[PDB]
């Protein structure tokens, strides 16, 4: 059933005529004269025509000569068992010149609401490699923690390096991780498949990949499609399943665009109204379920335009996910690699996956006195250079070397280098021992001379 | 033939009935002037066009007839050393046309020579099996770039004839044997300005480009494909820079494409480049650049186009293997000019007033760039470098076209009106100044000097970030009040930017500072920036070495001066600064 | 005696002067960009209703 | 032939709706003829079918539509140009104001002109002795330049207009400006200050001057600048003189233009002004410089008050954006009875490389500036830390700074209104006042230079 009725072509929106049983976000593909096949899809459909937006432009068409075809269904995706190992689009199509799946069954990226009384607590640590995240920040199975980013903080290294180091523990179960790439440049694209390929990771992982010069409207779908692939492997397949999305930011810059094309107005700073409830529906998506065993756990990344948390995109994001990792441009440009400052991070969570029979006993104990003379130190240090080194009392000045040691030895690992939750709990002991046993007030005479040096 | 009917004219905008024939984004001729527009939108039989040139007496029932193609840009011999409109017209050509100094209206004009004979030299054989890119002869257009005339896309067959001879780009000068039929071909290929040029694959930039600025060069290096911006406010040198970068860089063609900006800076380019000479080329400078002027109070539509065609140029240049360079100025107003027809149209707008779709339209900007390999199989590898000057209103970088710039691009030059009020220039804050490139440019380039640079740059950068939080202290104690060694940080670190990063573009000889030349400066600073500290754990007060330093930091002072060939002098005042010490300690 | 009384300029201005300038500024800089979001939303309501 | 309708549909504000019309064009002349036989001009804004959107320059009131006619004059809106204009002072519409004799105009020019092509465009290059030294010296001025006045409401920039107007000349030449003057929206007492001044300098004679007061129509402020830009064209280029344009204000001109674009109820950009303001600005300020085998010149100095004291203000940001450079005042200086009071430091002129050297100054003139910067940059700076920290605070370097930053601004920058400096005389000067440094610490000036030049 093709349709010849084009009326309109307004921007990338385009108007169809003398239609039936047209569906709100139903796919549509437009044969134009010269044969070429562009996608499209309903922003809007009234009782005798549709309005319908193309992926693809709308360069070159000849309304008179050109046709449309509506297909009946929305944005799905094929749902199969086959599918860790092969790169994706962020329609689903495949990228990797690799042999096409036969889905087992087609889904709606959309998803539904998860029951509140169905949800099931997350308990299980999760190991990431990393130091500052796996023992200070702690990240827990189906918590949903984001990571606050600059323009060129290392946030592509950071983003390669835990879903390469990331692992469940122990658990006899396999380890799912759908990776999401939103609106990023090729060399972006290019580093994090190579990357995947060489670590092996590639066979652990699914990919979605979108490009920045691809199509807004599916910059919009490519989470939905990595969340519905995570969902797939999890809650149908009783799969641990990590998801990592980037950018985050460039996803409400192509959700802004489909806005003016609705030609709905702005609610705050340029962006749409929904800007809360839209990243809402596609991170309250993430954690176990009662009866079954799966884990849906989300790492979303996030470039704060120009190093600020009031921003919409960093702060409408902290009212839904649990806590937050920030890189700081100071720690960068020091050569702290990964450039994570522990003070402004936060895991709601932590507490959830410390403790015997997820990590050693002393974990919360330890933390919280690494914290506590992390910031003693850092205000040693800023008294130091204000009235010299002497003024300091010399265990300030032992506070001030232990706060720089912190951060070469412990934060600063290298973004291929990866730790486990051990060698990083007596690490801090090694630091804590440049303490003298007497201010340590955290710790308990169980644990205190049963690790330390 | 169908003949369009004007049913309204508001500015820039025409609105045509009778065009249902017609196709989105077709160039037409609108009016008795038949001046050069182009259709946007399609409503029924009503299409809306917006006009590359001055609408001033045009009204309706006038005549609007289509060309049935979009935008495009000819690629062939005659397109070096000329300076072309936003939509590829031949300014010294137009002149000697119209007879007049001003730019006229209707008045149509091939951008390229027809009536001129090249010699084309084959380089293929009959006979062969070739595909889309295939090279089958090169015309020396310049003593120093051969102009590769390539296979036009969507042709594969056997060639039948082919032969050196001096033509035109208008008669064949090959033929090659399709399925769809006999097809023969020219030295002449035209090309849509808004569809990225077919590739096989897409390769990371590695190769460091020559700036000859110290600044970029060293701590903020945009590789050969990468992609950089520019964002300052006005007067803080954002078109000096590019002309800096498009005198001496290490590319083989480069692109300077000014839309929106003054017309004496066209104007200027064109009387300077035949004059100048720099290697890789040993001619000038215009047997390698191609210029897309704009002014800005050109019509505002052919900023976009002038965009669009100064990249496709790019790309075909790129295509043939050779290392080109883009110099956009300024993107902003090709943004600019986009708000207008957008408020024009009464579309709902984005941040600032902006279309929603700027980001989108960036993207695809910078996404035809960078190093890949064309197509055939010769497999020749090509490199686009976008150097982007954006301008910011107010100088405040949390603007839309900044913002978005910043998330496709690797490399970012952010200039300070601070800086440029202390006319230390060029004017870039190297605190927030960055590039994603640094790590691997420091690879290549220490291998290549076989120096120390990668430890030198990252400790030079050191003493900077140290400058920056010791001036934070002498506004709350002083600067004799405390961290006596600190001073020495603080008086060796004004020798980094006074004497290292302060580049005068001005000075016939620090206009340009070669990578070896540019070792010794870099070099001199940190040696003493440690014999500074050998003087104090040994107890010698720094005011008896700062009075060593004067006598001997007058000629760091002027080490920008010396000439290029006697690199020695740079290399010998190191072993004078070896020397003080043992004379001043003892 | 004598450093005392530097130091005790340099807090007197810093206390007087140059902190209570940064609050109202920020202020005042807080209620312009206040004022121009709102001044804008409204103008695009207008554009909404063409 | 004559073109006249009686079909006026619509009258509201400055715009007027014509409707059952045919044969208009885009940007055309019109004349509105009222029930009572008064004439008002206007222009087209926007014709669609049988319909046409006009404004009205001189107003709307008191007209009757059913009884009004509109005449379509059949061309733009076009200055009757003359080499009988020198002398003469006309209104916002080129219309003689002074009683003088009935102009047999040579030809008829449309305001809008055309771009000069780029090939044909020389570079400007000749410097211009102006007599202020923060002008010529610092940020220099050469003739084909479109070097604007960045000032405020209250501050004196009339006096420096006036001052450079007829302290303007250029060496290597006895080619006297002949000027020519635009009053955009301005008072009577800032009109006559120029008036005046040109009657006792004799340079009325010796100029064209086209006058919009505050009393007049805010609409006619749209074609004022063109009116003005056109005659300058007009006599640089076909009769080879060389022009001078002064504009003032600037500022009023971008009110009118959003008066018109909040009638006709367009998308708004910054602060409600039009989205094509830019644009709009550099058609006028483009219309400068010198061009191939044509001996005359015109130059370009306009003047806007900057809202606000704003310099991130919509108005001036473009502005300096476009021009080649601004000049800028500040009330600080003026305060201090700085005459003029030009804040060197965010100023600019970006023809000043090419413009001075060896040849047509002193070979010192490129290293005194550059010197003149940073020693003030860091000694105005080091003020500022004296006043609140005291001047035992500083060290010894830094008051020798501060010293020298205050004495910069008392002779240097204030000169008085009255006063002209030769370029020699400023070079002079220049050394004399940064001669209070040790050399050591200037590393900005050749030292075979240095030795030569230094007192
Ligand atoms: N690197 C530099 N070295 C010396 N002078 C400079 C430099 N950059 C800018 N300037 C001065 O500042 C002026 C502004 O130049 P321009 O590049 O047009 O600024 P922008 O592009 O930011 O508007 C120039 O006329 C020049 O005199
Ligand atoms: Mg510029």
């Amino acid at each position: 059933k093709e349709y010849r009725t084009i009326k309109e072509v307004v921007g990338p929106l385009m108007a169809v005529e003398k239609v039936s049983g047209v569906k709100y976000e139903e796919l549509i593909e437009v044969r134009m004269q010269n044969g070429e096949i562009r996608r499209g899809q309903v922003l809007e459909v009234q009782e005798d025509k549709a309005m319908v937006q193309i992926f693809e432009g709308t360069s070159g068409i000849n309304l008179k000569n050109s046709s449309v075809r509506f297909l009946g269904h929305p944005l799905q995706l094929g749902v199969s068992e086959d599918m860790i190992g092969r790169v994706f689009d962020g329609l689903g199509r495949p990228k990797d010149n690799g042999p096409e799946i036969l889905p087992e069954k087609y889904l709606d990226i959309n998803g539904e609401v998860i029951n509140p009384i169905a949800r099931d607590y997350p308990d299980e640590f999760i190991q990431t490699g990393i130091s500052a995240i796996d023992h200070l920040n702690t990240l827990v199975r189906g918590q949903k923690l984001p990571v606050f980013s600059g323009s060129g903080l290392p946030h592509k290294e950071l983003a390669a390096q835990i879903a390469r180091q990331a692992t469940v523990l122990d658990s006899s179960d396999d380890f799912a991780v759908v990776f999401a790439a939103i609106g990023i440049t090729f060399e972006e694209a290019e580093f994090f498949m190579e990357d995947f390929r060489q670590t092996g990771a590639i066979d652990r992982s699914v990919m979605f990949m979108n490009l920045a010069n691809d199509p807004a409207i599916e910059r919009i779908a490519t989470p939905r499609m990595a969340l519905t692939a995570a969902e797939y492997l999890a809650y149908e397949k009783g799969m641990h399943v990590l998801v990592i999305m980037t950018d985050m930011t460039n996803y409400a810059e192509a959700l802004r665009e489909i806005s003016a094309a609705r030609r709905e107005v702005p609610g705050r700073r340029g962006y749409p109204g929904y800007l809360y409830t839209n990243l809402a529906t596609l991170f309250e998506r993430a954690g176990r379920i009662r009866g079954l065993k799966g884990s849906v756990t989300q790492i979303p990344i996030l470039t704060m335009p120009e190093d600020d948390k009031t921003h919409p995109i960093p702060d409408l994001t902290g009212y839904i996910t649990e806590g937050q990792i920030i890189l700081t441009r100071e720690l960068y440009k020091s050569g702290i690699q990964p450039p994570i400052d522990v003070l402004p991070s936060l895991s709601r969570l932590k507490d959830k996956g410390t403790g015997a029979g997820k990590t050693r006993e002393d974990h919360a104990a330890t933390m919280n006195q690494l914290f506590a003379a992390y910031a003693q130190g850092k205000q040693a240090k800023e008294l130091a250079v204000v009235l010299g080194e002497s003024a300091l009392s010399d265990i300030d000045k032992i506070y001030a070397k232990f706060a720089e040691r912190f951060e070469n030895e412990y934060v600063n690992q290298g973004f291929y280098t990866n730790r486990t939750i051990t060698e990083t709990l007596d690490l801090g002991w090694e630091l804590l021992a440049m303490l003298p046993r007497t201010e340590l007030k955290r710790i308990k005479d169980d644990l205190l001379d049963k690790y330390l040096p | 033939m169908q003949i369009g009917k004007i049913i309204k004219v508001s500015g820039p905008l025409v609105m045509a009935e009778n065009m249902s024939e017609a196709s989105i984004q077709d160039m037409c001729l609108v009016g008795d002037l038949g001046v050069i527009g182009e259709i946007i939108e399609m409503r029924q039989d009503v299409a809306s066009i917006q006009v590359y040139e001055e609408t001033s007496g045009i009204g309706p029932g006038e005549p609007v007839r289509s060309t049935g193609e979009a935008l495009s840009v000819e690629l062939g011999p005659g397109i070096i050393s000329q300076m072309f409109d936003g939509i590829q017209r031949p300014l010294d050509t137009f002149m000697e046309v119209t007879q007049s100094n001003f730019l006229g209206r209707g008045v149509q004009l091939p951008a390229l020579d027809h009536e001129k004979q090249w010699w084309f030299e084959a380089t293929i054989e009959e006979g062969t099996e070739v595909s889309a890119g295939d090279i089958i002869g090169y015309v020396d257009e310049t003593k120093i770039i051969q102009h590769k005339i390539m296979v036009p896309n969507g042709i594969k067959g056997t060639v039948q004839k082919i032969e050196s001879g001096s033509f035109t780009i208008d008669d064949p000068i090959c033929v090659i044997e399709t399925e769809q039929g006999l097809k023969e071909l020219t030295m002449m290929q035209k090309w849509p300005v808004r569809r990225g040029r077919p590739i096989k694959q897409k390769l990371n930039p590695d190769v460091p480009m020559i700036t000859g600025q110290r600044v970029i060069d060293t701590f903020f290096p945009v590789t050969k494909g990468g992609a950089a911006a520019v964002p300052g406010p006005f007067g803080a040198g954002k078109t000096v820079v590019q002309h800096q970068i498009a005198k001496w860089s290490d590319v083989d063609l480069v692109v300077y494409v000014g839309c929106g900006e003054r017309g004496n800076e066209m104007t200027d380019v064109v009387n300077e480049f035949p004059e100048l000479i720099d290697p890789n080329t040993g001619e000038s400078l215009m047997e390698r650049t191609v210029l897309i002027a704009n002014t800005s109070n050109m019509p505002v539509a052919a900023r976009e186009a002038s965009i669009y065609t100064g990249i496709t140029i790019a790309e075909y240049f790129r295509d043939m293997g050779y290392d080109v360079a883009i110099m956009a100025d300024s993107t902003s107003r090709w943004a600019e000019a986009l708000r207008e027809m957008s408020g024009r149209l009464e579309e709902m707008p984005g941040d600032e007033g902006y279309p929603a779709y700027l980001g989108s339209r960036l993207a695809e900007y910078y996404e035809r760039s960078g190093r890949v390999i064309a197509l055939g199989s010769d497999q020749r590898e090509g490199s686009i470098t976008a150097i982007s000057a954006v301008s910011p209103s107010g100088g405040d970088i949390s603007e839309p076209v900044t913002q978005n710039t910043l998330r496709v691009v690797k490399v970012f030059w952010g200039l300070d009106s601070s800086l440029a009020q202390k006319r230390h220039f060029p004017s870039i804050n190297w605190i927030q100044s960055y590039s994603l490139y640094s790590t691997e440019v420091g690879r290549y380039m220490d291998q290549i000097l076989q120096q120390d640079w990668s430890d030198m740059v990252t400790e030079g950068m050191r003493i900077l970030q140290e400058e920056e939080q010791l001036n934070e202290i002498v506004r709350l104690v002083g600067i004799d009040s405390l961290s006596d060694n600190d001073r020495l940080t603080l008086e060796v670190a004004k020798s980094i930017r006074e004497d290292y990063l302060q580049q005068n573009a001005f000075d016939d000889v620090d206009t340009f500072t070669s990578r070896e030349k540019q070792f010794n400066m870099l070099k001199v600073i940190l040696t003493f920036g440690k014999e500074a500290r050998k003087a104090l754990s040994l107890g010698a007060y720094f005011n008896e070495i700062m009075e060593g330093t004067v006598a001997v930091r007058e000629r760091i002072s002027r080490s920008k001066y010396i000439p290029e060939e006697e690199l020695a002098k740079i290399s010998s005042i190191n072993e004078e600064i070896k020397e003080t010490i043992q004379l001043i300690v003892s | 005696a004598e450093e005392i009384e530097k130091t005790r300029r340099r807090v007197n201005a810093l206390e007087y002067m140059t902190i209570p300038q940064l609050e109202e500024t920020i202020y005042y800089i807080k209620m312009k960009l206040e004022e121009n979001e709102r001044a804008e939303v409204t103008r695009l309501i207008k554009v909404k209703n063409m």
